[PDB]
């Protein structure tokens, strides 16, 4: 599908934060949102999602307006969201917090449910773990239910906030693989975070957005290219 | 599940509070009694007992206060660890943190409810039974339709405020990050003493006879059962 | 001797107990007030205890309120400097902790020649008409002498007003210990927690383990003394753990 | 000077995140303690400061030992934290923090701290603000009074908590030009942050650990040539 954004604004206290933006993303795309930590890149995230209400502004979901509906009416449209911080239900089981989500999704009969979060383990290599709790897991394994369980929703652009957060860069490759790895079932996600130098060798377009207003575009070989971001961001990066 | 969940979780931070809560309560109902005892009645005796017939009047009060205690603690404790920023990111609704708030407030009016019926009638009929008309604390809740200040209302409005008091905390529990954890329940727990305040300045005040339950007493728990409704409905178009 | 960080680390505390203790006393007015007036009614609508018991029960109530405003300051404002990261940073510039020792006790100095001046002069003689002003519509100087118009439970009154300063100093010497000892970077809902406890505490020790003394067999000098120094003692073991 | 340590070790509950880990610092040297997260390295580094009291370590600076010593008393042998925070006293003028400190120094006479003073927020090109408070100077002027100020204790071996911890990659060059001059005043400078590209950009030594001790020792090109740390640690491809 063609979530498109467009001409988002928000005012804090008559400051001004974002001005009409414009970004797109089509399924089966990797697409970023980045900048300076001028408020930008963050609060036109959280437009997207849907935790921050707008003040002038249109979201659609391929056919139809959604932008005045708060962000629970979303996750049933599509949109699925990823906190930054661990955000697994710690007294339940992976199993159990597995199917809590799947419990609520109402087009499955209920031994559709069991093959669908067995599908899921086997996947994602959790079938090991089927009974223990949270509050148990490491940060590889954690994330792994984190995805595994706001996938179980049905979604189409799961949009990820912050996934590299402090970790080494040994586990960088494999996060870097189940992210690729959602592209290969059709699914458009939308990363934003600090890691410059991980964003854009895994995107094929990002939005640089600071100050306010977008001020580029395009692939990541025309944002190096670019001089306009080089001033404000990535001043000699490579 | 995730109703299973919310219920298995609030319910061990209420049967904590329940013996916390009973601390300051016994300590509190301990100093009163010891006025009444260097300088009342001789202490070679009830003092331990008589304090033992003070727990089914002071469960009027612990008993709707650990339900609305529970619930800012846990909501407060899932909040902060981003549990229902992502519960409905997933897909449900905030029904289901609301059809959590009142099956487990049936389990706690029907405690009320047996503890003002027929049991504080039990205590107090004993509590005058150990010192050896106008009543309306002994007096068991059938026959308080008789004459001027029953005050069958204040034995009713305590377990209305058990349904009631579950309604304001699960939309006042939302916690700003920018006022912290702690400054997030100032305006829960001064809405609740400012309730408590009215409904004790209403009975004694009103039991000798100024105002009563006809046009004062009930409708200070109307106005503030419809702003447990107004508070909770803010997703839809201003009126 | 009254350097930069002396006059700073001294004045957040200064101010927080005496902002919190605003915050105590009119909670404390306001839930004396609606108390004061399902009695109304003799004559007397502002003036049985709704309106004149503002300037006249008032300086009681930052006796009964003053300890456990004293913990709570020289915690809730020393924890402030300790929460945005201050208090290790001091440290880390050559200021030691027996120096931050020596300047929160230097605020309690103002707090403590405060507390004996409006527990003589203003509170018993605020207190005194608190009572004629409502009966009519119905110390240490004037309690020395008394002792001897009995020929117990009068002598634990005067003796527990004495060093009732010496409660305040003991309390910002505890809230000292806490903040070197179980400090853990634990954020501020727990010291608004342990604040409470040992704040609630103190006010059943003083009051229950006060007269139970006396009931059974004692000097009632020590009776007083018991609410100050069983806080001291903690205070003193919390301090020498850690090393 | 030199700052070494001695076979540090520490244990909270059975399990031993350090277990003897040695290293040295020399003056005019930037050397990083790096790692991955939970490895020590946040652990091995508090034990030199003197946070974490360490159990079985030994601390020397040129000729005295300090590893029985807290941290006030290890601050006045020539070391210099920064944490990882704003750090800033915040109701307190910029010239009052770097003032409050000049007071702790007991070789300075009083006329002789406000040339220094003047020196310092010269030197640092923050002479322009002096009477701002410091709840509002900036992103950089957080990071900036900092290291003007615990200068300002005259330190030997400041030892950084994460200079960089988050910051924009157009601001990764003003808090690097500040850390190479400040070694260029004879002042060696311990780096330990988390985000692997600019200390090994910034260095000439480093000391990575894994899970209890070193991996290896030297200069950033003896460490991506490196087999062993390149499976704990960094990965497969870092050109
Ligand atoms: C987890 C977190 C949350 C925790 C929350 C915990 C909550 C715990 C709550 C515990 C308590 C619950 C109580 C309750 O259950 O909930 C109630 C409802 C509200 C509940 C709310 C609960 C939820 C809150 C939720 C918050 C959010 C979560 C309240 C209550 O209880 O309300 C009332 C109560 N309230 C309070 O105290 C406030 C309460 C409120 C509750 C607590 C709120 C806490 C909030 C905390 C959180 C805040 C968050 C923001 O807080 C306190 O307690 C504080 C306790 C410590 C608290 C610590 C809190 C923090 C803890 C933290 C822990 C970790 C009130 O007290 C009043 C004051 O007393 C002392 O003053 P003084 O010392 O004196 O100055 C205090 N000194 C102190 O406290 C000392 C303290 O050290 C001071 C404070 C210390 C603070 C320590 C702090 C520690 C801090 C630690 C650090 C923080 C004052 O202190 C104050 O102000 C206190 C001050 O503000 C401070 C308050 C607290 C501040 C806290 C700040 C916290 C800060 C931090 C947090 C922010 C205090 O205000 O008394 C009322 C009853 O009195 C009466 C009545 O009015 O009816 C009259 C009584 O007699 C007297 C009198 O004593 O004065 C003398 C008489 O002579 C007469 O003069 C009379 C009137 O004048 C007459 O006109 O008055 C007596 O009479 C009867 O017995 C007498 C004798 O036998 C025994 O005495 C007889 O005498 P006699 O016969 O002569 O012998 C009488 O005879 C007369 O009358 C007869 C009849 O007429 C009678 O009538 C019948 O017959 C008629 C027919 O005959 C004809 O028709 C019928 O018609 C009638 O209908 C009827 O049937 C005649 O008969 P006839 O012959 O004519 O026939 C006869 O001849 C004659 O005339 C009669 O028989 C009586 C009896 O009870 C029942 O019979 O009834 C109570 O009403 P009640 O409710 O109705 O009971
Ligand atoms: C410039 C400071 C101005 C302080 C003004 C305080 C006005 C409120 C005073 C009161 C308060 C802060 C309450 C929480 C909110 C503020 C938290 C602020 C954290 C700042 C870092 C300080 C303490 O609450 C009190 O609750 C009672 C029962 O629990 C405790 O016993 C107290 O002992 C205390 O806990
Ligand atoms: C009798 C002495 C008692 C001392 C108690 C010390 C522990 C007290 C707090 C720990 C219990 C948990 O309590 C909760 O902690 C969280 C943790 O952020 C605080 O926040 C909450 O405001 C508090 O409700
Ligand atoms: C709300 C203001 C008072 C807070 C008092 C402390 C509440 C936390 C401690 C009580 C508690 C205990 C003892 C406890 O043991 C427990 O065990 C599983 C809890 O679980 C949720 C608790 O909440
Ligand atoms: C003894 C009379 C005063 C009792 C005050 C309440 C004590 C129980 C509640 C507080 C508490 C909380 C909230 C709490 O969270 C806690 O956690 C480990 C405690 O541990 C010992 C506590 O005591």
């Amino acid at each position: 599908a063609t979530l498109t954004a467009k001409n988002l604004a928000k005012a804090y206290k008559g400051r001004r934060v974002v001005e009409d933006v414009s970004l797109t993303v089509n399924s089966g795309e990797i697409v970023g949102l980045l900048g300076p930590n001028g408020a930008g890149k963050t609060t036109t995230f959280y437009m997207v999602v849907g935790i921050v209400p707008r003040d002038a502004g249109n979201i659609i979901i391929d056919d139809d307006d959604i932008s005045l509906l708060p962000l629970h009416a979303r996750a049933r449209r599509g949109i699925g969201y990823l906190p930054q911080e661990a955000s697994i239900f710690r007294r339940l089981s992976v199993y159990d917090n597995l199917m809590a989500v799947l419990q609520i999704r109402d087009d499955l009969s209920a031994e559709q449910r069991e093959d669908r979060a067995n599908e899921l383990m086997e996947e994602f290599h959790i079938e090991h773990l089927r009974d223990s709790m949270g509050q148990s897991l490491s940060g590889g394994e954690r994330r792994r239910v984190e995805i595994a369980r706001a996938l179980a929703a049905n979604p189409k652009f799961i949009l990820l906030d912050e996934p590299f957060a402090g970790v080494d860069p040994i586990s960088v490759i494999d996060i870097k693989r189940i992210i690729e790895h959602l592209r290969d079932s059709g699914l458009g996600v939308l990363i934003t975070d600090h890691n410059v130098r991980e964003t854009l060798a895994v995107c094929e377009r990002a939005y640089i957005v600071s100050q306010g207003h977008l001020i580029a575009h395009g692939t990541p070989t025309e944002i190096l290219q670019d001089e306009h971001v080089k001033r404000v961001y990535l001043g000699e990066d490579f | 599940i995730i109703i299973r969940y919310l219920v298995r979780e609030t319910l061990k931070s209420q049967l904590a509070i329940l013996f916390i809560l009973l601390l300051i309560f016994f300590c509190q109902k301990l100093v009163r009694i010891l006025g009444a005892a260097v300088d009342g009645d001789i202490p070679a005796n009830l003092v331990l007992s008589l304090l033992g017939l003070g727990v089914p009047e002071m469960a009027q009060l612990i008993l709707p206060l650990s339900l609305f205690l529970g619930l800012l603690m846990t909501l407060g404790k899932l909040y902060t660890e981003s549990e229902i920023t992502v519960m409905h990111a997933c897909g449900l609704s905030k029904a289901v943190l609301v059809k959590a708030a009142m099956i487990l407030a049936v389990f706690t009016a029907i405690v009320a409810a047996v503890n003002v019926m027929w049991a504080g009638p039990w205590s107090s009929r004993h509590q005058d039974e150990v010192l050896a008309d106008q009543m309306d604390m002994r007096t068991l809740w059938n026959t308080d339709t008789d004459r001027a200040r029953a005050e069958l209302n204040w034995r009713i409005t305590l377990v209305v405020t058990v349904f009631m008091m579950a309604l304001m905390v699960v939309p006042l529990s939302v916690v700003n990050p920018r006022q912290g954890r702690v400054l997030s329940m100032l305006p829960a727990m001064l809405l609740y003493l400012l309730f408590f305040l009215i409904q004790t300045s209403l009975k004694s005040n009103g039991g000798k006879g100024k105002l009563d339950p006809t046009l004062w007493m009930w409708t200070v728990n109307l106005i503030y059962l419809a702003l447990a409704i107004v508070l909770n409905l803010w997703d839809t178009v201003p009126v | 001797p009254f350097g930069v960080l002396d006059r700073y680390i001294g004045k957040t505390i200064f101010t927080t107990i005496m902002m919190t203790l605003f915050m105590l006393v009119s909670l404390s007015g306001i839930i004396k007030f609606v108390d004061q007036l399902k009695k109304a009614g003799q004559g007397s609508y502002d003036a049985l205890g709704a309106g004149m018991y503002t300037l006249l029960s008032v300086p009681k109530d930052v006796q009964i309120f003053f300890p456990m405003a004293a913990l709570l300051g020289a915690l809730l404002g020393l924890g402030m400097l300790a929460q945005r990261s201050e208090l290790v940073v001091m440290q880390a510039s050559g200021f030691t902790r027996m120096q931050v020792a020596l300047s929160v006790m230097k605020t309690a100095i103002p707090l403590v020649l405060l507390t004996m001046a409006i527990g003589e002069w203003v509170a018993p003689q605020g207190e005194q008409m608190a009572r004629n002003y409502r009966a009519q519509a119905m110390s240490i100087s004037g309690l020395h002498n008394y002792v001897k118009y009995l020929k117990g439970r009068y002598q634990l009154n005067m003796w527990s007003k004495i060093f009732q300063p010496l409660s305040v100093a003991v309390m910002m010497l505890m809230a000292l210990s806490f903040i070197f000892g179980p400090l853990r970077s634990v954020p501020m809902g727990v010291r608004v927690v342990t604040g409470i406890s040992f704040g609630f505490v103190f006010y059943v020790l003083d009051q229950i383990f006060g007269p139970l003394t006396l009931v059974y067999g004692i000097p009632p000098i020590i009776g007083a003394l018991l609410p100050s120094a069983s806080f001291f003692l903690i205070s003193l073991w919390l301090l020498m753990r850690k090393s």
